[PDB]
Formats: structure tokens, sequence, C-alpha cells
């Protein structure tokens, strides 16, 4: 009925938030599944940006490239890309990221023809996962509203931190 | 009416129980009173005694309103006591039949002889902390 | 209540274990549970938070002992204040206990009895006794650690 | 509810329907 009953909408804090002003879900019915595979990218993408916005400073990856103390959230990128094409640790980060990308088509096929709503985004990971059907539901809907917030407030603190200098946690001047 | 806990004396006279509604909140307001009275006279003796943890230097006696640690304590104490009487607390009185919280502890009965000792007991302990505090603040 | 055997709070050890005898009608033991439930929460995270705020602390809070002297810092203060506040939201809002439809079920807020759980007789005495055991716990580490000035480490 | 309470049900708590009473007053 709505989207097309993917997790999303229910398990809110009042139950039903049906969150669709701009019909885009109504508008294009047939990008529904890359919407949702598209927000969960973003989710999990935002999430990891937080935590690795945070932990560069307890601690930096073992070669010796990414050591330098100056390497804020708005210096890493441009220091990092390095000399060249194809010669840095963020162009390794690049590659390494295309790999796990070039899972999804396996599972998807080649131009995303599988991508149906009910498989949007799931990339086959079982490992600590509820039992019943109504829990994975539920850690579904975990995962929508953490990747929701941790869009938001990757964005919040990157726009931050580059406003006021202040790229470290408090993220405020 | 007038024939609940009323021993050595009947009926007090220019009583300003009325109808039965008020008769009820003058008894709640009685009972609480009392009650208080009785803890107060405790808490004096006991405060003669000991002192709480890093309460030591605090005087004794009244004068812990206007010391530092007796005025949070105080006003802590204020207000927990606002918690137990808004009703949060779980064990509220009866609309009815005042001055009977549920029995939180089970300590046992309740009967007409028990009501008569326990509101004269905080009958005398009313004028023993009032004389004590009257006391205190006259001669320093 | 004549029989409360079945109750959660049962355990092996001791069978419905009480000498005193002060719940033993269905409202006071739905009263007194109510309240051994918080008390044990309660207990269940200060614990934790004593081992977890000695070895870290939020930004703003580093000058703070992390013991029992917390309270003295003024950026404690503030947030032993902060704390005072969302727990009085959680607690005449949320989770209230009148509003409780029984002694400790707030409505299960993360479906927990749906996912790595159950509200199962079980799981409401682990919790139970996991309270009993972190409450007697914090008493003793803020205790010693008063007659002997350590922190939660010991 | 009850029938004396419904006399004010519909205007307190956070949202309208709700009847916030931690109290029971
Ligand atoms: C850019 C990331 C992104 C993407 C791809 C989506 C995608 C989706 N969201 Mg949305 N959502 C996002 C961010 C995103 N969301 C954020 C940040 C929040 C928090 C405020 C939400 C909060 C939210 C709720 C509460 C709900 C959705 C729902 C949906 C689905 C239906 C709406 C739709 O067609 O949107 C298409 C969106 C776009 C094409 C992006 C356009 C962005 C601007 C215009 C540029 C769809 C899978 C619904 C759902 O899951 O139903 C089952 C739903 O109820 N979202
Ligand atoms: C998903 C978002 C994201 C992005 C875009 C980056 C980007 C970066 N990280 Mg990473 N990082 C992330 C998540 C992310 N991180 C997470 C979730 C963690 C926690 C484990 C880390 C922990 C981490 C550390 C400890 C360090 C980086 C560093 C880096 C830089 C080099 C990347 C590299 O060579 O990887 C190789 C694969 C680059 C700016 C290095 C740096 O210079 O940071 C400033 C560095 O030392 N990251
Ligand atoms: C959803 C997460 C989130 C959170 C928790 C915050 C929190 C905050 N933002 Mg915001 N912010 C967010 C998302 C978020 N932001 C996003 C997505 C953006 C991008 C548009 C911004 C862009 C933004 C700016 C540009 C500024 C803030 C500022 C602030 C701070 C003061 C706001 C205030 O009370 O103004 C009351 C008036 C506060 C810590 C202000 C600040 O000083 O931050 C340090 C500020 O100037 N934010
Ligand atoms: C209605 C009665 C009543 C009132 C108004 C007070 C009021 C007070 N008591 Mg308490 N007290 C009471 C009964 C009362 N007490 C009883 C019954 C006992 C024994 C069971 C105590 C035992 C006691 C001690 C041992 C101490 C206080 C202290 C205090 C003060 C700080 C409160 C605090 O830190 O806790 C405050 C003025 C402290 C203080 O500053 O005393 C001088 C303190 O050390 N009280
Ligand atoms: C936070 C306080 C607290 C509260 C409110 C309760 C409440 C309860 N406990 Mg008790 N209990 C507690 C702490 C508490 N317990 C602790 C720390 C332990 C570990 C020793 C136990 C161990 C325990 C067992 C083994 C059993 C109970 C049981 C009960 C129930 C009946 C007894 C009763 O009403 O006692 C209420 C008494 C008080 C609130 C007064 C306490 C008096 C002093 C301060 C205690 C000594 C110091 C009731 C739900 C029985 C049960 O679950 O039956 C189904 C049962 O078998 N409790
Ligand atoms: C503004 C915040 C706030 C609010 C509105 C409440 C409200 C409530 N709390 Mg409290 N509570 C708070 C903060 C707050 N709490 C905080 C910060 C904590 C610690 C994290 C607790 C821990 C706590 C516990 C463990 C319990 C309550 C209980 C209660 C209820 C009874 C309160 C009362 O009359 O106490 C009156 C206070 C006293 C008579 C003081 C007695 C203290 C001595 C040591 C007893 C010794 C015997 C009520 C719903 C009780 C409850 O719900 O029981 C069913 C309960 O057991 N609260
Ligand atoms: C004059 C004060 C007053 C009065 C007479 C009432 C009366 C009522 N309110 Mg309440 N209410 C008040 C203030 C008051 N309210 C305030 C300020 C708030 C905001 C927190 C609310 C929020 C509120 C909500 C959200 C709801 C009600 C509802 C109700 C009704 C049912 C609950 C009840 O028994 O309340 C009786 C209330 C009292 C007897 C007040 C007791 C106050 C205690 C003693 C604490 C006072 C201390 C205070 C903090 C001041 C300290 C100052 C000092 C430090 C100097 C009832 C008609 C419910 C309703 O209408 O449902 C349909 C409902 O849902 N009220
Ligand atoms: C903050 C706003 C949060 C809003 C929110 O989440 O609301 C949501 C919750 C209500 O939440 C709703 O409750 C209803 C109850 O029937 C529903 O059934 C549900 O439980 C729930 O949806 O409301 C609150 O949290 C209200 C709390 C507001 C704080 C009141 C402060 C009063 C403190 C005085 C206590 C006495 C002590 C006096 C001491 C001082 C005197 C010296
Ligand atoms: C036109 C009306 C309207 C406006 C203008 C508006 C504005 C804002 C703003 C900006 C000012 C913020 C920052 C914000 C934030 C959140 N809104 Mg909100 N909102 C509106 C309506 C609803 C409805 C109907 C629901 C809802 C929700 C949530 C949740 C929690 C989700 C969750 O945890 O499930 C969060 C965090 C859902 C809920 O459950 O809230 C507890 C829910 O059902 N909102 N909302
Ligand atoms: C009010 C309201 C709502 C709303 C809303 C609104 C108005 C939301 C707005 C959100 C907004 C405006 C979100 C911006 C994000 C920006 C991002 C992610 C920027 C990334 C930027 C990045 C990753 C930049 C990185 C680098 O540049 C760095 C730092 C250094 C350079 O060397 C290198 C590069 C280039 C790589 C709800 C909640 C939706 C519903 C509710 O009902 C009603
Ligand atoms: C030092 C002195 C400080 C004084 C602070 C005054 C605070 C503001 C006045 C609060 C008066 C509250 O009075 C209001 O709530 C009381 C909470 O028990 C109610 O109390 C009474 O009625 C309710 C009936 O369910 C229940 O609370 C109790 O059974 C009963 O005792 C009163 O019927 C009501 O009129």
């Amino acid at each position: 009925e709505f989207a097309a009953g993917m997790a999303g909408s229910k398990l809110h804090g009042w139950g039903e938030y049906q969150f669709d002003p701009a019909g885009f879900a109504t508008s294009y019915p047939e990008l529904l599944g890359w919407f949702r595979e598209s927000e969960l990218k973003h989710g999990r993408v935002a999430m990891l940006a937080y935590v690795g916005l945070i932990v560069p400073d307890a601690f930096r990856l073992p070669f010796e490239e990414v050591q330098d103390s100056s390497l804020d959230l708005l210096s890493a990128h441009n220091k990092l890309i390095g000399p060249g094409l194809g010669e840095g640790p963020m162009w390794w980060l690049l590659l390494a990221c295309g790999v796990i990308e070039s899972f999804r088509f396996k599972q998807v096929g080649l131009a995303f023809e599988s991508l149906t709503t009910e498989n949007a985004g799931d990339l086959g990971l079982r490992m600590f996962a509820p039992s019943s059907a109504e829990g994975m539901e539920s850690m579904k809907m975990k995962e929508l509203k953490n990747g929701r917030l941790a869009m938001l407030a990757i964005g919040g603190a990157l726009t931050q931190g580059v406003l006021f200098n202040a790229h470290h946690f408090p993220f405020m001047s | 009416e007038a024939g609940v806990t009323a021993p050595l004396g009947y009926f007090d006279p220019a009583g300003f129980v009325q109808d039965e509604e008020s008769f009820l909140n003058l008894r709640r307001a009685e009972i609480k009173h009392g009650r208080v009275a009785m803890m107060a006279a405790l808490g004096l003796l006991v405060q003669s005694l000991i002192k709480l943890p890093g309460f030591d230097s605090v005087p004794a006696g009244l004068g812990a309103q206007w010391t530092a640690p007796g005025d949070a304590g105080l006003w802590t104490v204020v207000v927990l006591c606002g918690f137990f009487e808004t009703g949060l607390n779980q064990w509220r009185e009866d609309p009815k039949q005042p001055g009977n919280f549920g029995d939180p502890m089970n300590l046992g009965n309740y009967t007409m002889e028990m009501r008569n000792k326990e509101l004269n007991n905080g009958r005398i302990a009313m004028f023993a902390v009032m004389g004590i505090i009257s006391a205190e603040i006259y001669t320093g | 209540e004549f029989n409360g055997a079945d109750m959660p709070g049962a355990t092996a050890p001791l069978g419905w274990f009480d000498p005193l005898g002060l719940g033993k009608t269905e409202e006071r033991f739905n009263k007194m549970r109510a309240a051994e439930l918080k008390h044990g929460r309660v207990a269940m995270m200060a614990s934790l938070g004593c081992v977890v705020q000695h070895w870290a602390k939020f930004p703003g809070f580093e000058s703070a002992p992390a013991g029992l002297g917390a309270l003295s810092n003024p950026a404690a203060l503030g947030g032993m204040g902060a704390l005072f506040l969302g727990c009085g939201v959680l607690e005449l809002g949320f989770w209230s206990d009148e509003a409780a439809k029984e002694p400790g079920n707030f409505g299960d807020p993360a479906n927990f009895s749906a996912e790595y759980g159950a509200y199962s007789k079980e799981f409401r005495d682990k919790e139970i006794n996991h309270g009993r055991m972190a409450m007697m716990a914090i008493i003793g580490q803020l205790s010693a650690e008063a007659v002997t000035g350590m922190d939660a480490a010991q | 509810l009850t029938p004396a309470q419904e006399s004010i049900a519909g205007t307190g708590g956070p949202f309208p329907e709700n009847f916030w009473d931690p109290a029971g007053i």
C-alpha cells in the first residue's frame, strides 16, 4: 500500500509514520527498490562516516602515510589523494569499496533487474540477527532509523566542522 | 459523628468539624501534623547525638537551615517530601478514611486503641517540637 | 495472592523468600515489585556507570573524578542536573508506574521481546535477580569507596 | 478512565487524547 510494504514506516514513535510529502513513492513506483537501496547505502555510509570522523583522533591506521596529526575532516581527503592517479590510500579505499559494490551486481543482476522492494539493500548478511520475522522487521526499522539519524548527523557535523573550525567530536566552534 | 478517637475529654470545644467532609479534611491535617511532629522530635533527638557523613560541621540544632550542607539537605528533603505528598508515591492515602496510607510495612493491627494512641502521641509531639523550636530560637 | 512461587522472583536458592511477609496480597506485591524493578535497574545502571566513568568521560567533563565525588565538579553537577530532568521526563511521562500495565512493564519500547529475548518468566526472573545483585553491589562499591578512597575498580 | 474523569477527557497530556495523571489525583 504505502511504498511497497517496505520497512521504514512502522515501529515509529507513534506507530505508523508515513513520510512522503513529495510523492516520489507514488510518482515512481518502478524506482522504489532503487530508492530503498540508496537510502540504506546512504545510512550505512553515514554511520561509518561519523564513526570514522571520531575514531581517527584516538587511533590511526598502521600504514605510514596517515600518521600525520593534522589530518582533520577538512584536509584529510585532499592530503590523502596524493600525487598522480591511483596512488593514495584514498584510492585504496575507493578500490576496496568498488570490490565490495561489485558483489551487489552478482546478487541483483548486472543491471539491477532483480532489485525488488523486498530485497532492496539486503546483502545476505545474517550474523547476529533475530530469528523471528517480526524481530527481523524490528531490526530493519532500527537500522533505518539509525541510518537516517546518521545521515542527518554527518551532514550537520561536516557542515559545522568546516564552517567553524571544530573538526573534532563537539563540532561546535 | 464525633465518635472516632476522642478519649478523656470527649469532643473538643468550639470544634471546627462542621460537616463530614470538613471533619475528614481536619483529621487528615491533624494526623499529618502529628506524624510530622513526631518525626521532628525524633530528628532533633538524633541530631543532638550523631550527624550525617560530611555533616559534622553544621550545627546539630536549628542552625542547620542557613548552613551550606544543611541548606542543600533541607532543600532535597523538601523535594522528596513533595514527591511523596503529590501522590507520585505508590503508597497513597485513601480519599476517605484519612491517615491510612495502606500500611506500607505490615507492622500489624489497626485497632481503635492504636489509632487513639497514634493521634495522642502526635498531639504530644506537636507541643514538644513547638516548645523545643521556640526555646531554641528564643534563648539562642 | 495466596501463592507467589510462580512469580518471576521465586528463584531456586530461596523460593518466595519473605520471612517478614511485607507483600502477601496481590496489590502489595505488585507495588513492591514495581519498586524492586526500579531499584534493580537503577542499580544495574549505576554499577556500569561507575565502571565506565572511571576509564571514560564526555567532552567538558574531563576534570570530574568520575567516582563518588563526581558531583563536586560544577560541570558534573550540571550533568547530573540534566540527567535528573531527563529521568523526570521518563518517570512522570513514558515510564510512569501508574500507567504501567504490569509492575515494571513499560511497553518494551525496543522490541527485545521480538529480538534476542521474550517476555517470559525466565527473562523476568533474570531481570529481577540481576537487579538484586546490582543493588547489593552499588551499595558495596560506593560504600567501600567512601571507607577507602578508590574508584569502582576493586 | 471513569465517568467522572471523562468530563475533561481529550484536553490534556502531550496529545489531547491522553490523560496525564501520574499521581492519580
Ligand atoms: C493550578 C495548577 C494545576 C491544576 C489545578 C491542574 C489540574 C489538572 N491537570 Mg494539570 N498541569 C499543571 C497545573 C495544574 N493542573 C501544569 C503547570 C502542568 C504542566 C506540567 C500541567 C500539565 C497537565 C497535563 C499534561 C494534564 C494535566 C491534567 C490535569 C487534570 C488531571 C490531573 C490532576 O489531578 O491534576 C491536579 C494537579 C494538581 C493538584 C497540581 C499539584 C501540583 C504539585 C503539588 C506540585 C507543585 C510544585 C510546582 C513545581 C511549583 C513549585 C514552586 C516552588 C519551588 C517555589 C486536572 C484538571 C490532565 C488532563 O487535563 O487530562 C484531560 C493532563 O493530561 N495537567
Ligand atoms: C507537520 C508535522 C510535523 C512537523 C512539522 C515535524 C517536525 C519535526 C522536526 C522539525 C521541526 C523534527 C526535528 C522532527 C523530528 C521527529 N519527528 Mg516529526 N514533525 C511532524 C510530524 C511528525 C509525525 C506524525 C511523526 C514525527 C516523528 C518524528 C521523530 C521520531 C521518529 C521515531 O522515532 O519513530 C523525530 C525524531 C515520528 C515519531 O514517532 O515521533 C516520535 C512520527 O510519527 N513527526 N519532526
Ligand atoms: C524540518 C523537517 C525535516 C527536515 C529537514 C531539513 C531542512 C534537512 C536538511 C538537511 C541538510 C541540508 C543536509 C545536508 C547534508 C550535507 C552533507 C551530508 C555534506 C557532506 C559533505 C561532504 C562529505 C564533504 C566532504 C569534503 O569537503 C570536505 C569536508 C573536505 C574536502 O577537502 C573534501 C570533501 C569534498 C570530500 C525532516 C526531519 C526531514 C522531516 C520533518 O518532518 C520536518
Ligand atoms: C511547606 C509547605 C509547602 C506547601 C506547598 C503547597 C503545594 C501546592 C498545593 C498542593 C495541594 C494539592 O492538593 C490536591 O492534590 C492532593 C494530593 O494529595 C489531593 O490529595 C487528596 O485528594 C486526592 C484524591 O485522590 C489524593 O491526592 C489523596 O487521596 C487526598 O489526600 C487533594 O485532594 C488536591 O486538592
